Parts: C-alpha cells; structure tokens; sequence
C-alpha cells in the first residue's frame, strides 16, 4: 500500500483497473480486495490529517486525469466494485486542492439513468458535504457551461436535465431524506434559471421537454425574478407551449403550462406577460393552426 | 501569481481551474488578469486550450456585458489557440454580436484571417 | 363523479355511431390531462365506461403518461461505505472514516470515547485537516486539559462551524449546543465563547429561510444582539465577524432606536461597524428633516471618505493598507454585504454615488451629500469605481 500510494506517479489507472479486475486466482482475489481496502484506508489517513503544509499522493494525482472514467466505472454498478471506486472518488475530490468533486458530480448528473444512479450521485455529495462547500453551484455552473459549449452531447444534456428534475422535485418532495441531505438543489438551480431558458427552446427535442420539466418544478430565486430573466422565461415558455402543443398535442404540454402558470402567480408584470405574449402567440400566423 | 508566471511560465498549468472560474468573474481588473494569465498558460502548453472553451463561451454567452467585451478582446488569441473548436467559437462571437449590439467583426475578421492562413492559403 | 354520471347517461353505449364514441373518449382523455392530482385521473380511469369506450394499450400509455408526470423517487442519503473487523488498524481507520462522516454530536462522543478506549490518547482532533477552527480559539481549545475533552470540543465545534457554513443550520445547532453543554462544566470563557457562537448561528438561521418574508425576530434574539454588543468581557476571545453580524441584524431589522440611542460610547470607541452602524440609523431615520439628516450625513459622508482616501507608489486596492479610515475598503464592502434593508442600502448608493459624480449619474438621496471635500488628492477614484460597481451590483443582487 504504501508503493501504490506514495510512489505510484504515473499510469496507475492502469494499475487500479487491473487491481479492481482481479477483485471482480481465489485466494489471490481475497487478498487483492482486502488489500484494495486497507489502500483506500491508507489513502483516507493520508488525505485527512494533520490539522500547515500538504501532503502529496502521487496514486490520486495519477488518478485526477482518468475522473471521467472513473465516473463511468462507477455507475457500472457491481456488487462492491462501484463501492470501491466510489469511495476513491470521494477521496480524490478531497485530495484535489481546486477540488475536482463538481466535476465528478457532473459527470455523475449528465450520466446517470437509473434513479439507483442518482443515489450514487447523492451519495457521494452526501460523503462530500461534510468537507467541502458550495459543490452543487460549482457542478451545476460547470455542467451548464459545458452544455452551452459543443461539448456535452445532447443525450448527456437531456439526462444531466432529467437527473437534475429528480432531485429538485425529490427534495420539494419533503421527507426524511432532503432533510437529512440539506443539498439545496432548489436553491441552487435557482441562480441558473437564465442559462436554462435557452435549453428550452433546443432543436432536441428530448433536451426541450426535459429543461421543461425541470424548470416547471424547479422555484424561482429566493427574492424574485428580474425583468430581463422573467422575460426571457415567459417567451422561452410560450414558444415551449406552442411548439409542445404543435408536437405531442395536450398530452405533451402540462410542464410548459405549469411554468406559466407559476410565472404568472410571480408578478401582476408576469401575469401581464405571461397572457400578452400567450394570446399573441396564439393569434400569430403561425400557431393558428392549432386552433 | 502573475510575476512568477513571467519568471516560470509553467507553473500556470496548475491554477487553470481557479482562474477558469476567476475569468468570468465581474470585476474588471480581476477578471482581465485572469484572462491574460489564461492565454500565457494555454499558449505555453497548446494542449490545454480546449479544456478552457467551455468557460471561454460562457463568457462570450454571459449576461454581464463586460465579461463578453473582455472575452470578445481575447478572442482572436484564444481561436488561435484552438483551432478545432475556432468554428463554434467564432460563430458564437457572430451570434452575440448580431443579437447583442456589440460589432465583432474585426476581432472576428482578424481571427478568420489568421485561422484562414493557417488552413486553405 | 357527476361528470361521469352525466357522461354514462347520455353516451348511449354501443348504440351511437363510432364518432360520437371516439368524442366521448377524446373529452374523457382530455378531462384526464387536465387534472391535477392523480386519484382523480384514478378515478376516471378505474370507472367502466373509459375502459369500455377505449382500447387497452392505449389507456394503459394514458396512466403511464399521468403517473409520470409528477413521478416519485427514493435516493440514497446515506454516504457509500464499503466497510465490514479485520484488525486494530483497520477498525482505527473505519471509525475515523464514521468520524468523519458524522454529524450528529452523540454519535461522535461515542466515535471519540471508543477511539480513545483502543489508543493512548493520540489526539484525533487533526484527523482531517478540513476541521477549520478559526485561530482566535486555537489556544483556548487545544489548552483544555483533558485529551477526550479537547478532542470533542475541537470537533464539535469544527463540524457546526463547516455545518453553518454549508447552511446545515439544524446539524450546526445539535453539534453547537451539545459543546455549549460539554463546556458548561470545564470554562466559563468556553462557555462565553461557545454562546456567541449559538448567537451567530441564530442570526444565521433566522437570516435563511425562517425570515426572508419579513416576520420579525423571536426578540430574545433581539435582546441577545444586544447584550453580546454590550458585554465588555476583555478576557474572552473574540470574533469581530460577529459583532459585524449583529450591526448588520439590528439595521437589516430596523432597530434603528437601538442603535441611535441605546448603545454606549466605548463601544463606538472600540468598534467600527457599531459606530458605522449608528450613522447609517441615524442618517435614515433623520431623512425627512433637513437640517437633522445634514448633520448626520456630513458624519458618515466624511468618515468613508476617510475610508476611500488613500495615504499620501501603490493603490489603494493593490495596497489594502495606506488608507486613513477606521477600517479598509474591503472590511466595509464586505460588511454593507450583509445588509438588505433597501433603505440602508440605498443610502450607501447614494453616498457612493456621489463621491463618483463629484470626481453624472443621479440617486434618490444625492441632495444630502456635501460635494466641497478635504483631502481632494487622497480619495482614490479607481476605488471609489470598483465600490460603487460592485456595490450597485450586490443591491441588484437584493432586489432586481
């Protein structure tokens, strides 16, 4: 452990890849997974202590390129090797002094697909908060920034929207869980409401309704809106409703109507709004159609 | 940070996260240092440009219209610097400056001139 | 149900042509989307003339769609753990990690008593180097006597300051008043110190979600604002923070009487943002009388000035020092911060905004600003720039 550790400054993903292979001959497994455990607890003593000068783990300064992978390992979902590069994942957001852990929860937010994968996503949030701060604007502010760019692909946008509509309405969903968790995704989607407005009106359509949705439940910021973001969210709105209502009918419509909705109930200058441009927009060559 | 960078160079490769973040920050100075940092870090080390382009869009897509007037000064360098992704860069200083009203359009003529000898003549 | 009622009657079922059928389940499908709670798109559903009037796949995707449009999920909370033990070390090294997951005080006493039952003492308080305490109380905490004592208070206290600054106002309470109970017996200066720490914490939950909608403070808060800003105890060990905190409560609350005439002098003498604090209440209550605001606004008027005058070659913001006022710059941006009471607010932009104009822009308030000042060479303007920028943008912040 101490060799992995303290030496291992090169291509040890590599090294780590083939460790947690063999923990997936019989008594060489049993040794390698428990040897795999006293390195992550070898790792833990080394990260958290003495408190003031750093240590330096050339094993996690390995490990800090290959996050990504890392992620994608993890939401493989074995028996306990998801466990084991879970726990790495922790440390390593620990480890990193520009604290890499947003950056694994958004690789962990625009993978997942099963809810099982977003209590991997809240687990390690859960194991981070203790330590660090201000994760949840920093992960949501980079996954957005790279939605926005060319990079972060449209499938992995519309999951990173639908994982994020999870866990804000879980958390409006009261209970136990959000009040033990205290993460604070309403609060926090809150401050990107102007960056979400735009993916709502994407050409993909799955990355449209899933915006939809997240910004129908997700609450407006804790005082009010300002005229310029309430503005664009009305317009973005209505032209959601219209296109949704022109695509899958009334069945496909309830997210964009409830946006409005609250938007409306915001302001007498969003309710105004909300009808001016609604109406308008019903009465436009296009959209006439529909009615 | 600034003055070791000019005795050692390739020290910035360490800080490129922080000033990521301190590159779209809204004070002027700050986020102007930051931006020249950025540019010496990733002209040093042409390979670490595309990670920046994210956060180099967001500036451009910012509400603060300080953050995009620094990041539109920056562009030319920064296209340069990147090549690959010049396309999308320089199509989306086009699109806020015709939807803003900002004119990019010697940052983005210079910018196209240089990419333009780099590719076809 | 009358609905219903009224649709099985006046359907006539299997005996009306196909599209009065094929309206009659559009209405019923439509009716159905635009409920809100799910047992009554049950309901309708469950009721025979929708299962008769269409087919099977298509009701079953119409359920499916309404059942997923306000889904429920569970999420695991509780942090992964690949833990089962094999040895001392390796049990040291998972209760370390439990210690360093944990929040809740009991659980870490007895972390802490077990750990100490298997060790000599070894001082687990630097188990983790992200357990800030703050340097004022370094010495007070690691002079306790007792290795378990100290452990404890050291990490009860790192834990609800991290929990406070994470906004886990409920966590930071246990694990604050489970060190004020530990410490009531050992110190009196610990215990001094840990209620101020209770009292900061109460500003800052009451400061979250239990206020922002104007509901006025418990008063017994009120009251121990005051008597925290009132104590005069030269022997305990103190934050300046949290006397910053208390102004900005009493102004952000209103209590402008308090400040205007209950506070004493020596700590006006002593303390900054308590005099600040009283020309700010002084200055907004004043307003409608001309002559009485003029005083007041000639005060607070000169004395940031002195704040944004640099001493008579490096700036202001790139020195932090050389400036002649009674605290820097930033101190004051970062303590005006903490203020939201828009009227308190608009009175600094309207004084920094003037100092702009003088060396236009317009503000509610300008009139009141004298524009002859002394010391024209040492206020430095570039300063007054970045303030007044970043000031209009924190109150924009408040309220757009």
């Amino acid at each position: 452990v101490h060799l992995v550790s303290q030496a291992s400054g090169a291509g040890a993903y590599r090294l780590l890849q083939f460790l947690v292979d063999t923990a997936m001959p019989d008594t060489v497994r049993e040794a390698c997974d428990r040897l795999i455990q006293l390195l992550l607890l070898h790792l833990q003593k080394l990260v958290h202590h003495r408190g003031p000068p750093p240590r330096l783990v050339p094993f996690l300064d390995a490990l800090k390129n290959h996050v990504g992978e890392l992620c994608g390992e993890t939401l493989r979902l074995e028996r306990k090797r998801f466990l084991w590069q879970h726990q790495l994942l922790g440390l390593l957001s620990v480890y990193t002094r520009p604290s890499c852990g947003p950056e694994a929860l958004g690789h962990l937010l625009s993978r997942a697909r099963s809810p099982e994968e977003l209590s991997l996503a809240t687990q390690l949030y859960a194991g981070l908060v203790v330590s660090l701060s201000g994760l949840l604007p920093l992960a949501f502010r980079s996954c957005l920034a790279r939605v926005h760019a060319g990079t972060l692909q449209p499938p992995f946008t519309a999951r990173f929207l639908r994982n994020l509509a999870l866990l804000v309405g879980w958390e409006q969903q009261g209970g136990e869980g959000p009040a033990a968790l205290g993460a604070h995704f309403g609060e926090s989607a809150s401050a990107h409401l102007s960056d979400l407005a735009p993916l709502l009106l994407h050409p993909e359509e799955e990355v449209a309704e899933a915006a939809a949705s997240l910004l129908a439940i997700c609450p407006f910021p804790s005082e009010a809106l300002s005229p310029s973001q309430l503005l664009g969210l009305v317009r973005a709105g209505v032209h959601r409703f219209f296109a949704s209502l022109r695509l899958h009918g009334p069945p496909g419509v309830a997210s964009a109507c409830q946006l409005l909705t609250r938007l409306s109930q915001t302001s007498p200058a969003g309710l105004k709004a909300v009808l001016q441009l609604l109406v308008e927009g019903a009465l436009h060559r296009g959209n006439t159609e529909l009615f | 940070i600034d003055e070791m960078s000019r005795r050692r160079p390739e020290i910035l490769s360490f800080f490129s996260t922080n000033l990521q973040r301190l590159m779209s920050s809204a004070e002027e100075c700050c986020r102007n240092l930051a931006f020249s940092l950025a540019l010496r870090s990733m002209q040093n080390s042409p390979s670490i440009a595309a990670a920046f382009l994210p956060t180099f869009m967001y500036c451009l897509g910012s509400q603060d219209f300080e953050v995009v007037q620094t990041a539109l000064r920056n562009l030319p360098e920064y296209a340069l610097l990147c090549q690959e992704h010049a396309a999308v860069l320089l199509h989306r200083a086009f699109l806020v400056g015709m939807y803003g009203q900002m004119d990019p359009s010697a940052q983005i003529s210079e910018a196209l001139r240089i990419l333009h000898m780099e590719a076809v003549m | 149900d009358f609905l219903l009622e009224v649709c099985s009657r006046s359907v006539n079922l299997e005996k009306a042509s196909e599209s009065l059928k094929g309206n009659m389940a559009a209405f019923l499908k439509n009716v159905c989307l635009g409920l809100e709670d799910l047992q009554y798109v049950f309901m309708i559903s469950s009721h025979e003339l929708f299962i008769t009037l269409l087919k099977d796949e298509e009701r079953k995707l119409l359920v499916d769609q309404m059942r997923k449009r306000s889904p429920r999920v569970n999420l695991c909370i509780k942090p992964v753990t690949s833990f089962y033990p094999a040895s001392a070390s390796v049990n040291i090294g998972q209760l370390e990690h439990q210690l360093i997951l944990s929040v809740d005080p009991w659980r870490i006493r007895q972390i802490l008593i077990e750990l100490h039952g298997m060790t000599s003492e070894r001082q687990f308080w630097t188990v983790s180097n992200k357990w800030e305490v703050p340097s004022v109380y370094s010495g007070v905490i690691l002079g306790i006597k007792d290795n378990l004592t100290r452990d404890l208070v050291y990490i009860l206290m790192a834990k609800g300051l991290h929990c406070s600054t994470v906004k886990d106002f409920s966590h930071a309470k246990q694990l604050f008043a489970a060190c004020l109970e530990l410490v009531t017996e050992f110190s009196p200066k610990l215990r001094q110190v840990m209620l101020n720490e209770m009292l900061l914490l109460d500003i800052h939950t009451h400061e979250a979600g239990t206020g922002q909608a104007g509901e006025r403070p418990p008063s017994d808060l009120i009251s121990r604002v005051r008597g925290y800003l009132e104590m005069r105890l030269p022997d305990i060990p103190l934050r300046q923070v949290i006397a910053e905190e208390c102004v900005a409560f009493m102004l952000n609350w209103r209590e402008n009487e308090y400040l205007t005439l209950q506070v004493p002098a020596f700590l006006l003498q002593s303390n900054p943002y308590v005099k600040l604090g009283q020309l700010l209440a002084a200055t907004c209550k004043e307003l409608p009388g001309p002559k009485e605001s003029r005083r007041t606004a000639k005060d607070l008027w000169e004395v940031v000035v002195q704040i944004c005058s640099v001493s008579s070659r490096v700036s202001l913001i790139k020195q932090r020092e050389s400036t002649l006022g009674i605290m820097y710059r930033s101190e004051l941006l970062s303590f005006i911060k903490k203020l939201r009471e828009p009227l308190v607010l608009t009175i600094i932009l309207s004084l920094f905004v003037k100092l702009h104009n003088v060396r236009d822009i317009t503000a509610e308030h300008i009139s009141i600003w004298p524009s002859s000042i002394p010391n024209l060479q040492s206020v430095d303007f570039e300063a007054v720039a970045i303030t007044v920028k970043e000031l209009v943008r924190y109150t924009l912040s408040i309220n757009p």
